[PDB]
């Protein structure tokens, strides 16, 4: 049992049985509140910065549903799609990786492939699903 | 059978209290007149054509009376267009001037058409005038004016008056092209919240209703204001019913609802002419010109019959509340003229009418009937032009005189009351129902009886039969 | 044969047939017209008061959407998750419940669990597929 | 390969091989910084002109979202469901739709029964549900 | 004033550090002008020229 975000520095391995706690708190926070007790509090310096708070917290969250919207992997905490991989982002083995460096660590390591990689999903997912109603 | 399984649900029917903002939405028909109302603006949606309403059958809800959020939430609104409405209007800081008055000497057509009788103008009013520079080294004219006498004082210096709400606060002209005509409103919430309305007829304030309906959002509602006697309002379904707090703490005040209305008409029979000075830059102010030809006190009519059966029933109403106590009408006892005169807006301008007769009665026992004529009654009605509407949250607004007869006729149906609060007649018993009274607030409550904000809550949870069948 | 909100009072059984009713208005509104006509036009306290109204729309009820993005119930109106209840919650057998037991006051007596019930469910979800990340 | 809006115009078939990019771009855009340099910056006209961009981009990204989240398969591009055609929306055959009008001309045909296709379409995935709950 | 002072810090009274004032300015009424006195310090109050005012 962890709090949230509370083993970011730990190994890969043993950080992949935690990821509810920082799931489960992506909009639950405090903004839901309107305010202490309510002339025209909507325009107070104070009040005019719940909105830049609270848009924020939705445009926040969208574009990770987004992203897992088109991979077919909606709905789901741990998911795993069948595109290869083809190692020329990192050709490091399976037990180099999972149990020794951390996730920060990784996040940063192929910072550069992402966009590649973004890309190649959702064709994998669509390209997959053509064949569908090439089935039927 | 200990195999069941948890089954979550989506759009369960199930709701909870909660508070929410609501927005405007006015009625297509009578907007986009391009008077700019005050209270419903430009910035309104346009409303549903067809409002919904879906009747709910096994259901009970706990609904209160004067405890709404609501109320809160449509007096800010109000607060708020009331401010807005007059930002871009004219000031009248150059008034704060030492006004010479004397008194008015009009003469017109001696009978001027006198059914009501009840008197004129004359010595009421206070005709007035100030100097005003001039380019010639000490030399003054006098830019002459009438007011009524409820806008000017003497402090000193016999023969100099000035305006009475000159020195207290700022006052503004408000710009004849704002309309003061109170256009139906609609409120509406967000979509994700219900409006509970109560279809039952013989509902007071709180209590569980049997009979509610769900509606998308409210009906019209009238922003009009008055301070004794409700106008334009709606009447009551079922029959004269009475609400209240707590009847027996009276410190809170009894409202009045009528299932039949009863019509009020009435006008003012000057005739007036809108001059118009130059104060400042391009900043015009205008003021009573003149009076020719009418000169009478603005009267005002209530049938009589209709009125005193009106007050046997809710005499005969009060009295299930109220065992073996006598119930008797006084006029108001004091206060500022907000309380112990009438109070209601006219196309731009403010009466001030002293409903006495009206309320100046008795019941002893209701022994027999005391049959009387057919009776007209007769109302005289005071103007002020200076008006605070509100103690010390409203903008000192300036009504600008309006051209030529003016009349309205509206509709009676609340009545606002007020306990006293006798200790030793435990047997000279009798009871005085003061009127007049009451905040700004209690003006809406009688439209917001029916309506309780929920919020639904579509997401919920049961045991079922079922189990996820694991993919491999 | 039922509009909005029409069965909320019925039995359990007869409720279940109107959820899509109550489902389709969660977003729609009045709100997607502009205005009557389009001083302060948009500074106007209802300029400010309708876009207050049109974030709080979508914040309540994407809430909710995430909590059915966890439990793998996403896209699904009626879902089957797998935590077996335990009787503690509440004991009373499937006919006392389906029978004559009005949703409004359903979960008021479940009330106590809600903030342990959105937390076996999220735990449930993550123990199925760990399981199978490691068995394809 | 096609760019934005880059088939608009082309066959109803070779238009099916160009939904991944359009999806992408659904609300991604430049309105996600801020300002150049943050007076009254908040309520500048430039401002408020702004925070309306960012509430009307969720909000068409919802309404999609959510008429999609109902019809059973929420995250996916292309997706068939089980509502067989009365054949009186369109009375055309398939190779005189697939191969020659196009995507554009073609929602304004079916475009008179719309508001009868999304209701029908969404009570047919409630329907399979409900005989799945008494399945097993 | 009083000249006992409690003088336990008897490190100095506040002479010359502030300054009887005297000015002129209008009532409500914009056409009548009143003499009022108050009492402001000499941190407030800078002499443009003519000592004396
Ligand atoms: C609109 O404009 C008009 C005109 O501009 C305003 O009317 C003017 O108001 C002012 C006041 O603000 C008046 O001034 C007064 O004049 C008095 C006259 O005194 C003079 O005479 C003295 C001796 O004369 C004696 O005999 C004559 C008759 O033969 C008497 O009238 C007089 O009282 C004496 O008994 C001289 O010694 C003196 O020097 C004057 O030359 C003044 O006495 C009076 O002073 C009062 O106020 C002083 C402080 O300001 C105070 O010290 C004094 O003791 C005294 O109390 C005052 O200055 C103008 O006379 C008057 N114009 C007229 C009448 O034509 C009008 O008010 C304005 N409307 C507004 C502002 O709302
Ligand atoms: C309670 O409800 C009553 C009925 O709904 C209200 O009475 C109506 O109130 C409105 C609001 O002001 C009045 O509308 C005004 O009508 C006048 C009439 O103008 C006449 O003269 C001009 C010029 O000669 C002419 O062109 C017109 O055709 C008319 O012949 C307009 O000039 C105003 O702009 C404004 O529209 C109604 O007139 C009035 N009804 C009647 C029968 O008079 C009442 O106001 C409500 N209560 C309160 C307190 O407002
Ligand atoms: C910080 O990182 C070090 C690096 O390994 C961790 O050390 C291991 O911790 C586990 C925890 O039970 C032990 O079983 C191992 O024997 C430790 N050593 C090695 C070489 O693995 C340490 O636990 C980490 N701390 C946290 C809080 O995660
Ligand atoms: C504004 O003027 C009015 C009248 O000129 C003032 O009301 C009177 O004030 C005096 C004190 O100067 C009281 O003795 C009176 O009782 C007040 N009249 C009434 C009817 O009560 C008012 O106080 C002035 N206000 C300001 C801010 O100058
Ligand atoms: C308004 O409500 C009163 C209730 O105070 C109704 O008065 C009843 O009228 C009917 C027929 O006129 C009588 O049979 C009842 O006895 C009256 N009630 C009482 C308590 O005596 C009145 O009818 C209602 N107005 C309308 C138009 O229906
Ligand atoms: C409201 O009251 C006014 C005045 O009492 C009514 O106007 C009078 O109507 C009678 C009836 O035809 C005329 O003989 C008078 O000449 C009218 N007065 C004037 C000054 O012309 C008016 O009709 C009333 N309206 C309602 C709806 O009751
Ligand atoms: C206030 O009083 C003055 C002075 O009596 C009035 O001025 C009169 O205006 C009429 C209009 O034609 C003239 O015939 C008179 O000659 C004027 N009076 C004098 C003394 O010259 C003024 O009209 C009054 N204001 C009103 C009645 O509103
Ligand atoms: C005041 O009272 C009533 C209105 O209800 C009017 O008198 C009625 O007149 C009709 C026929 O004109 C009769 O059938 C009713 O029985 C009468 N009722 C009463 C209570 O008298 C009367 O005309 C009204 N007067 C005005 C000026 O409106
Ligand atoms: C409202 O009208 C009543 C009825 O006349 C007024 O009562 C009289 O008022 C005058 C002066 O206002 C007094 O001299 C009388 O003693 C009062 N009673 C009677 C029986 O005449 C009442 O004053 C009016 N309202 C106001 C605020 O003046
Ligand atoms: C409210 O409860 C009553 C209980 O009598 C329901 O009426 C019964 O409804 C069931 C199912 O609809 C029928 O099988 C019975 O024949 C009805 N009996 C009677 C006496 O009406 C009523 O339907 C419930 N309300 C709603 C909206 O369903
Ligand atoms: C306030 O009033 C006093 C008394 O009149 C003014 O003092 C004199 O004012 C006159 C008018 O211009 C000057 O000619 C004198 O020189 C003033 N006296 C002195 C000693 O200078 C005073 O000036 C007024 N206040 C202001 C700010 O002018
Ligand atoms: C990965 O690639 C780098 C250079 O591209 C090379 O030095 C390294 O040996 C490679 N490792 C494996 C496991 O292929
Ligand atoms: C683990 O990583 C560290 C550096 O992060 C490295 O020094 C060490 O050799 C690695 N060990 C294995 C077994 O990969
Ligand atoms: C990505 O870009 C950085 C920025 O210069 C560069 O240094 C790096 O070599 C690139 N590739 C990786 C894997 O970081
Ligand atoms: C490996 O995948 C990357 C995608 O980022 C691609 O650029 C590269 O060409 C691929 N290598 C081979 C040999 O296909
Ligand atoms: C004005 O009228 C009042 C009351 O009628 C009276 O007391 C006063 O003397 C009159 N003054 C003049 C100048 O007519
Ligand atoms: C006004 O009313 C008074 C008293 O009611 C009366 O004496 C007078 O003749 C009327 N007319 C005028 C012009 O004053
Ligand atoms: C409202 O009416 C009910 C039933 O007539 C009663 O129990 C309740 O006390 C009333 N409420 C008030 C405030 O009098
Ligand atoms: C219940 O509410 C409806 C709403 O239209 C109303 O017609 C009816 O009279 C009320 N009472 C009963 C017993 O149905
Ligand atoms: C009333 O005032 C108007 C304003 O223009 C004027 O024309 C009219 O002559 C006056 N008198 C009557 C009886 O209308
Ligand atoms: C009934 O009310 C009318 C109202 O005009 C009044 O004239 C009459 O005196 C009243 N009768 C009784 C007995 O109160
Ligand atoms: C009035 O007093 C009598 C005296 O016994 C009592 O019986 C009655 O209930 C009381 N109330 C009414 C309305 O008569
Ligand atoms: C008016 O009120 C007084 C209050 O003392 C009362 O005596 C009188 O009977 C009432 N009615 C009339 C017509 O005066
Ligand atoms: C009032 O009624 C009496 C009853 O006889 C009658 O003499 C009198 O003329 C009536 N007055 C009016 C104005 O109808
Ligand atoms: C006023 O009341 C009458 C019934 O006496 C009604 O016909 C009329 O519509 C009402 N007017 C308004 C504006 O509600
Ligand atoms: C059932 O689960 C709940 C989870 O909140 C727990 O509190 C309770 O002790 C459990 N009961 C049993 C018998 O496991
Ligand atoms: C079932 O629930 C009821 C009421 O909640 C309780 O009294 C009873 O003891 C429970 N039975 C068991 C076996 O827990
Ligand atoms: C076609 O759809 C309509 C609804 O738009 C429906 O009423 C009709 O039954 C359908 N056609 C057939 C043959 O079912
Ligand atoms: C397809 O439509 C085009 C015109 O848009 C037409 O020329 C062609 O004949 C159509 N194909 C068939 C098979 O009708
Ligand atoms: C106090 O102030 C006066 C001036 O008012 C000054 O003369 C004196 O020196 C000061 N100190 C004492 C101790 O009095």
């Amino acid at each position: 049992i962890f709090g949230f975000l509370g083993a970011a520095g730990s190994t890969m391995g043993a950080a992949s049985n935690t990821l509810t706690v920082q799931a489960r708190q992506l909009l639950s926070g405090i903004v839901q509140q309107q305010s202490n007790l309510p002339h025209l509090l909507q325009l107070t310096v104070w009040g005019i910065k719940q909105l830049q708070a609270r848009v924020l917290a939705v445009e926040r969250y969208l574009e990770v549903q987004k992203f897992l919207g088109l991979w077919g992997c909606s709905g789901k905490i741990i998911c795993c799609t069948a595109v290869p991989w083809n190692s020329t982002w990192s050709n490091k083995s399976f037990e180099q990786i999972w149990n020794n460096m951390t996730w920060i660590e990784w996040e940063r390591e192929i910072s550069n492939y992402t966009s590649q990689i973004y890309d190649i999903l959702t064709e994998s997912q669509f390209q997959q699903d053509i064949n569908e109603v090439d089935l039927l | 059978a200990e195999n069941l399984w948890v089954t979550v649900y989506y759009g369960v029917p199930v709701w909870k209290d909660a508070d929410t903002t609501l927005f405007c939405a006015s009625d297509a028909k009578a907007h986009e007149t391009e008077a700019h109302n005050i209270w419903a603006t430009h910035a309104c949606v346009p409303t549903d054509p067809n409002p919904q309403e879906i009747y709910m059958e096994n259901v009970t809800e706990n609904f209160n009376m004067w405890k709404n959020n609501m109320v809160e939430q449509m007096q800010e609104d109000i607060i708020s267009l009331w401010d807005q409405s007059l930002k871009p209007c004219v000031k009248l800081t150059p008034l704060c001037v030492t006004l010479s008055c004397t008194n008015v000497t009009l003469t017109n057509v001696n009978y001027t058409n006198n059914f009501p009788n009840i008197g004129n103008i004359t010595d009421e009013v206070r005709n007035c005038s100030f100097n005003v520079t001039t380019e010639i080294r000490d030399k003054k004219q006098k830019v002459y004016a009438l007011f009524y006498k409820l806008d000017i004082v003497q402090m000193e210096n016999k023969n100099s008056y000035r305006l009475i709400n000159c020195n207290t606060s700022v006052c503004k002209q408000a710009c004849p092209k704002i309309s003061f005509d109170p256009i139906p409103i609609h409120y509406c919430t967000p979509a994700g919240y219900a409006i509970l309305k109560c279809n039952e007829k013989n509902f007071n304030g709180t209590g569980p209703c049997k009979n509610v309906s769900s509606v998308q959002c409210t009906h019209g509602i009238k922003p009009v204001v008055s301070t004794q006697l409700l106008l334009n309002g709606s009447l009551a379904e079922g029959e004269i019913i009475i609400r209240s707090e707590n009847l027996t703490n009276n410190a809170k005040t009894i409202i009045v609802h009528l299932n039949k209305s009863v019509e009020i008409n009435c006008t003012r029979p000057s005739n007036n002419t809108r001059t118009s000075v130059t104060i400042g830059p391009g900043q015009v102010f205008y003021r009573t010109g003149d009076i020719i030809g009418d000169i009478r006190k603005a009267y005002c009519e209530i049938n009589g019959t209709k009125w005193n059966e009106t007050l046997k029933q809710v005499v005969g109403k009060l009295k299930e509340h109220f065992p073996n106590k006598t119930i008797s009408f006084q006029p108001p006892s004091g206060g500022d003229l907000e309380i112990t005169m009438h109070h209601f807006n006219c196309r731009g301008e403010f009466f001030y009418c002293n409903t006495t007769q009206l309320f100046n009665s008795t019941w002893i026992n209701s022994t027999t009937i005391k049959e009387y004529n057919d009776t007209i009654i007769y109302l005289p009605c005071k103007i002020k032009q200076i008006i605070n509407m509100w103690q010390g949250v409203g903008q000192c607004m300036y009504a600008p005189p309006i051209r030529g007869k003016i009349n309205c006729v509206s509709n009676i149906t609340g009545i606002l009351l007020t306990r006293d609060g006798g200790d030793a007649n435990a047997t000279n018993d009798t009871e005085t129902f003061r009127p007049g009274g009451g905040n700004i607030k209690d003006n809406w409550r009688s439209e917001l009886y029916k309506y309780k904000v929920v919020q639904i809550e579509p997401l919920g949870i049961a045991p079922t039969k079922c189990k996820r069948r694991v993919v491999e």
